[PDB]
Formats: structure tokens, sequence, C-alpha cells
């Protein structure tokens, strides 16, 4: 017994509507979805057991093929809590279950008024020290990592401020290095051609 | 609590020959528990080289055995089948009438 | 429910280690597997009834036992040279029927008791530039030269913990990448509104737990010894 | 060959 | 013609302390070819036919692993039947398992099978749908209803259907030396008297394969079950079986009477009487 799943990854914008699948050759008595995060027990959310049924949880929506040798996942109108690795899993004639390799998810904010900037931040408890800030770019920038083993570059990180309503990406470079200047800490990734560096 | 008595048959392999090697077999069947004793003798006496089959079941649920011995007919020697169980008060023979 | 514990581990090469799994829930069935950075799940081994277990995909230099229907200890035995990954445990009412997951186990083997060191912490202000572009401020935290990465990072302000405003990196940094227990570090940003940050009666903090040595294993250094412990920075407003 | 799967009554 | 596959699994408890005994026994149609004993010195599910040892080692290894887990399972269910029951640990208790397959001459899949007993009596069984169950009482309705939750059935008439008919069309094929033949019965008459009005007569068919066979007696009409004594089908021990009918006549009427034979190693079906 074999289950593949497609795609490896998506990557999409919230409020997109999705589908994802999980294939075998062979048939399977019951079959079960999990969603899970990092360092984190997965977490079941159905089980599934007649050709052709429909089932629906929260903004999910999950179909058995009539054949019971595939399924697909539906999202409608995903929000950044959907992202995750999803994993479907058969019962195995040796008392076990069957599981495929996952899709992993991620859904993106829209940010309605991109402001790509680079800002530098002091040490609060110190002299000198500090870090340079890449924000409020929008979510089709790609942050590459450094040429130096002496530079350290984040990925980006989302940030919500719920009572405000907004959202935010942003990375974080720093480095002991003498000559170091926020000017030219992103200079290995496409930054955008407007991005406001503070005189 | 169900329980059953054995039914119980004995007979030769072949058709039974003067001086000429065969096998005798007492057959078991219908019985339950499965706990049963089976000896099977020559002139009253026990015979020391007896085999039996494995342990199985009929639709009905109740069990049987073929308990058997390599042996040679002659015209005075007399055998039979000797059976114990929950639902017998005393052990039960069983002769072996040849023809039959 | 069904309990793994602790939630972090820590060993030196060479020693076997036994990890926890316990269920009050009736199952008669329960599974162990682990799972690398980015990977999937690989089964080790499995037990479809108290007194009998059988291999999974993985087994080699892992053992299992159940003696109770309750129960199910691993043992990472001088295994593989692979020992350090996320090891899960799972139970169902019968085998081949669907599977609930205990909250899961990190195990990291290191070559040296050496090599633990515990994190430093440092928070950054928010830059004026941002502040006047943007009428809000972004304050930013380091943890730094830390081994292994077993940490939780939190934020205070006016002495309650906050989730609003919050992003930690989901990975940590490997300071020197070509060295196998190379130390990490980390960063997270919280971000208020610009009023916020100018009252000066507003007090900000960055918390974190780290898990390192015990009082079981010996220390002969001249540095103080990593155990677990708290480690914290903080600020204050600053009016214009 | 037999059932590769067990279950209790 | 037609063709099966079963196995039978008997589980037995004994009072205190004392540990039980388990044991299981498969069949290609009325032949023999594995069989575990709990009791036994060597642990492992063994050869009772000649052409199922052309298997190798990893066909012998997952037997045994199989039917170990097998064992342990039905030890758990003695004791949750005390339960049910309000039984003590003073007692012997039986529970015993037969599951399998049937095809047809066209070795395609016919009918299934999965039902259990309890101390003699009907337990819970498998409909011939292979959906739904018969529970014969209240702790029975505890089994279905915990099976029903878990999709047993589902999972059941899987190998039923697909697997179970694999292994006998190879079993068929491997073995074919011997599973394959059908041995026609070779049939006689014996007469011995009672009295002056009544006399035995005794038809006898022996040597055949398979086991199953009808012989029935007539006279000038057709059937009657009046002292018609018939005894069970018995194997002779060399792969073949015996059997016979007799019926007590009035004497003078012993050539009215005729015995029927019908066998599926017989062209044509036999009739045969008794000559003075």
């Amino acid at each position: 017994q074999l289950l593949e799943q497609s795609p490896q990854f998506l990557s999409i914008q919230e409020g997109e509507n999705l589908t994802v699948y999980c294939n075998s050759s062979s048939v399977f008595s019951s079959l079960q979805w999990y969603r899970q995060e990092p360092g984190e027990g997965p977490v079941l959310l159905v089980t599934v057991v007649t050709g052709g049924e429909v089932k629906k949880l929260k903004r999910l929506t999950f179909q058995f093929g009539d054949a019971r040798k595939d399924s697909s996942l539906h999202i409608t109108a995903a929000q950044p809590g959907d992202t995750g690795l999803y994993l479907c899993a058969g019962a195995g004639s040796q008392g076990n279950l069957i599981f495929g390799k996952g899709t992993k998810l991620s859904v993106k904010p829209n940010i309605q008024n991109p402001d790509p900037a680079v800002y530098q931040l002091r040490d609060s408890k110190s002299s000198d020290k500090s870090v340079c800030l890449f924000t409020d770019f929008d979510s089709q920038t790609n942050v590459s990592q450094s040429k130096d083993s002496d530079v350290y570059i984040t990925d980006k990180t989302v940030l919500d401020m719920r009572s405000m309503d907004f959202k935010s990406n942003s990375a974080v470079a720093w480095s002991n290095k003498s000559d170091f200047a926020c000017a030219n800490a992103f200079n290995n990734s496409i930054i955008p051609e407007d991005t406001f560096f503070p005189s | 609590m169900i329980q059953r008595t054995p039914k119980i048959q004995v007979y030769s392999r072949h058709p039974a020959e003067n001086g000429k090697s065969n096998f005798l077999n007492c057959y078991v069947s219908g019985f339950h528990p499965s706990d049963i004793e089976v000896d099977l003798l020559k002139n009253g006496e026990r015979i020391e080289k007896v085999e039996h089959s494995d342990l199985s079941f009929s639709k009905d649920w109740s069990f049987y055995l073929l308990y058997y011995t390599e042996f040679t007919p002659t015209e005075k020697d007399e055998y039979a089948c000797r059976v114990n169980h929950v639902t017998l008060s005393q052990p039960k023979i069983v002769k072996w009438d040849r023809d039959m | 429910g069904i309990t793994q514990s602790p939630k972090y581990l820590f060993r030196k090469e060479g020693q076997n280690v036994t990890l926890s799994c316990e269920q009050n829930l009736n199952h008669d069935a329960m599974y162990w597997y682990r799972q690398d950075p980015g990977q999937g799940l690989r089964l080790i081994y499995y037990s479809q009834i108290v007194n009998d277990f059988q291999k999974g995909d993985i087994a080699e230099g892992y053992s299992v036992s159940r003696e109770k229907k309750e129960s199910f200890p691993l043992t990472v035995t001088s295994a593989q040279k692979n020992p350090t990954a996320f090891y899960l445990c799972a139970s169902s009412s019968r085998a081949s029927y669907e599977q609930y997951f205990g909250p899961g186990t990190r195990l990291t083997v290191t070559e040296d008791l050496k090599n633990v060191f515990p994190p430093e912490v440092a928070v950054f202000e928010p830059s004026e530039a941002e502040i006047s572009h943007t009428q809000k401020a972004t304050l930013v935290c380091l943890a730094t030269g830390f081994y292994p990465d077993h940490v939780e990072l939190s934020w205070w302000v006016n002495g309650k913990e906050v989730h609003s405003g919050v992003s930690t990196d989901p990975q940590p940094l490997k300071e020197q990448p070509a060295l196998n227990d190379s130390r990490y570090s980390l960063s997270s940003r919280l971000r208020v509104s610009a009023t916020f940050w100018q009252n000066p009666r507003n007090h900000f903090r960055c918390q974190v737990q780290f898990y390192g040595l015990s009082e079981n294993d010996e220390w002969t250094q001249d540095r103080a010894k990593p155990v677990t412990q708290i480690v914290s920075a903080e600020a204050w407003g600053r009016a214009d | 060959g037999i059932l590769g799967f067990v279950f209790t009554l | 013609g037609s063709h099966s596959m079963r196995y039978f699994f008997t589980s037995v408890s004994r009072p205190g302390r004392g540990e039980p005994r388990f044991i299981a026994v498969g069949y290609v149609d009325d032949t023999q070819f594995v069989r575990f004993d709990s009791d036994a010195a060597s642990q492992r599910m063994e050869p009772r036919a000649p052409w199922i040892e052309q298997e190798g080692p990893e066909y012998w290894d997952g037997e045994t692993r199989k039917v170990k887990a097998h064992s342990q399972t039905h030890r758990v269910d003695l004791g949750t039947l005390r339960g049910y029951y309000n039984q003590s640990e003073a007692g012997s208790h039986t529970v015993q398992r037969m599951y399998g397959c049937d095809v047809g001459s066209d070795w395609r899949f016919l009918r299934g099978y999965h039902q259990y007993a309890y101390d003699g009596k009907d337990y819970i069984a498998l409909k011939e749908d292979l959906r739904s169950w018969t529970a014969a009482d209240m702790a029975a309705q505890t089994t279905k209803h915990k099976w029903e939750a878990a999709h047993v059935a589902e999972q059941l008439r899987a190998y039923l259907e697909g697997t179970c008919v694999e292994w006998l069309r190879r079993y068929l094929e491997n073995g074919k030396e011997t599973l394959q033949r059908t041995d026609a019965p070779k049939t006689h008459m014996t007469h011995h008297a009672v009295s002056d009005h009544e006399a035995t007569l005794r038809c006898w068919a022996l040597s055949f394969y398979p086991a199953e066979i009808t012989l029935t007696w007539q006279r000038d009409g057709e059937d009657q079950t009046q002292d018609t004594e018939l005894v069970e089908t018995r194997p002779a021990g060399d792969g073949t079986f015996q059997k016979w009918a007799a019926v007590v006549v009035p004497s003078g009427q012993e050539q009215r009477y005729t015995c029927h034979v019908q066998h599926e190693g017989l062209p044509k079906p036999l009739t045969l009487r008794w000559e003075p």
C-alpha cells in the first residue's frame, strides 16, 4: 500500500479557495486527515468511510472518491489559522496506518499599502550594539540569506495588531563586524527599488 | 453452558485381511467442552503407540479428533476404543466389529 | 487523554534513554514515530494488543515493551548514529483505525556536556525614523549563544503576558554551520502604537525559559553550570 | 494466509 | 468444481492462576495444511501437507508473527467475557472463532465467513452481506456497538473478497498434483439377519475425495427415513473418506430396495442392489 500527496508545497493569499490531493492504486476501508504545526502533536480532523461521502468542519470540506482509492481536502476563504502540514492516512492490512508525506500550506496576509523600509534599532541597556529591521514589504518579496558567515539574516515573520486591524512582514539582520551598515545589510536579495533608507 | 457427549466409531483404513499390515482408527466427534480421554485396546490392554490429529471443529461448533495406530489383524485378536469426557459418569467401551 | 513527558530531553552520546507514553482512553493499540525537520513521519515500532509488539520501517537501534494496556515505553539505545529527532506517540481503539497523538518530545544528543550554554537576552528600542514615518514602534528581542535549542520566548507589558502584535521566528539560526554542535540565535518582534511607547508609565519585558543541565550531571568547569533557568531583559516608555 | 490485523471483543 | 479456505481457532481457560491454551489449524477444502499450538516447543506456525513446504522463510516468519498476535487477543477476550457474564475465576471457559472464503468452478469469489462462540453457543457473526452483525444477547450487544463505531466490517470484507481468494488460487496451483484430484468411491453391500421378519442391509462407500457425498435409500417410489440409520462421514487417514447407510427391511422383500450414491468423481450416479 502507498498513498501519494500532491502538491508538496502551496503558498497562497488570505481569502483564496484551494484543493489538495491524496491518491492510490488500491482501495482503503477508512481514511483520516490531520493538521500539524511544527514541534506539536498532529490534530485529527476527520475520519471518512463511505465512497462518495462529503463532511464539513469549520472552513474545511473533505471528499472520499467513489471507488475509495483517493480523497481531497478543500479550504473556503483560507485564513492564516489554516497554515500547516496536512497529512492523509489509511487503514493498513498489517495493523497500522499507511501515511502520505504531506502537503505544506502557507496562507499570506494581503498588504493593502506596502511601505518597504530598512531601519536601525539601538540596544536599550547598553552602549553600542544594534539590529537592522526590514519591514512593511509585500507578500511576494524574497528575503535571501547572506554571502557572509559573519552576518546573520532571519527569514520573514508576520505580526498582527488585532485591535488596530493591521498586519506586516519583517526580517532582522545583525553583525559584530566593524563596518556593518543597515545600508548594505540586505544587498544579496532582490529588494524594492523604492525602499525607504532613513537619511 | 451447552455440553454434548461424543459420538464414537472404530474401524480400519483399508478392508481387513489376515496377516496384511493396516491401521486401526477411533473417530470421536460432536462433543463439548474439548477435554477428552481416548485409549485403543488390544485384547483389553492399552496400546502404547497411538497418535491423533490436530483439534478442529464443525459448522455447529462441536469438536472432532482421529486417533490411530499401525496393526496386523489375525483371527483371535479382539480390538476396542475406551473414552471419557465431562458428560459421562464412567469411561465407555466400544468394540471393533470387523464387518464395520 | 494521552500524555508524554517531558517536553524536552537532553543526553550525551552513548547513553541509553527511555521515553514515556501513557493513556487512559481505553485503547488497545499504540504506535511510535520519529520526525526530522521539514520531513514526514517515520514508523519505528507498534503494538496491536497488550503483551505483543512488532517492527515498523526504521526499527534498528530501538526497543519497546507492553506489559500494561495504559503504557508503551520507548528505549533509544546507543542506536544508530542518528538519535536526534522529534518523538511522537499515538493510540487507537483497535489497530488500523483513527489515531490520537500525544504532545511530543524533543530529544537532542550531544558530543560533550561542555557544549551546553544558556542564552543571553537583549531588547532593542524602536527607531525614531519608524515612529514619524508610520506612527508605529517595533521592539526587537535577541536570544543568542544557546545550545541545545530547547527554549520558550514570551513578551510582558505592565505585568501581563501579550500575544497581540507579536511574531517569533519559527526556527533558530546556527552560529557556526560547519560545526556539528553549533550554538543558536533567535529573534522576536513586538509592535505597539507610538503613543503607547511614548508613555513613560509603560514597562516592557522579553523573557526566555531555557532547558539545560540537571542536578544529576557533574560540573567540573570554571564557568557557572548551564542549568534550567529564566533569562530576561526589559525597557520603559520614553517621552519626546 | 491469515489476517494481519487484530481486535478485542 | 468448487473450492474453499478455512481457519479454526480454539482458546481455553483453567482454574487459578493457570495459563490458557490456544490452537489454530488451516484447511484447503478437506485437506489440513498448517497448525499452531501454544503448548508446543517450536512456538512457530508449522507445515501439515507437502506442497506448502515449498514456501520460503519470509512466508513462515509472517504467519508466526500474525498468529501470536491472534493468541494474545483471545487471552484478553476470556477475561472480558467472564466480566460481561458475572462469572468467577474458579472455572474453565471456551471461546472459538472461524473465518474464510469459497470460490466457484471459475476460481472466482463466491461467499465469506467470520463468527464466534462462547461456552458452546453462538456469540456474534458477520452476515452474508459482509456489512452487518448478529448479536445473540445482552453481552454481545456491547461487542456489536464497539465494532460498529470502529468500522471492523469494512476492513474484514476487503480481506474476504480479495486477499483470501488470492491465497487460495496460489495454493490450488502449487498443490495441483493432489488438491485438484477427485476420487470416485469403491462401493459394496452387506447383509446380516436379526430375526425372522427383519434383516439389516448396509450400503458402503470407500476411498473417495472429497468428503461431500449423498447416500439415500429407496423402495419402488422414493425416500424414507424409517430406521434409515446413517453415520457421519469419517476420515480413512490416508487423505480419503468413508461412509455407510443402512435400513432394516421386512425379510422376503430383499430385492425391491435400491441404494443411491452421488459423488462428483462419478461419471454417472450409482444404483445398486443385493443379489440372491
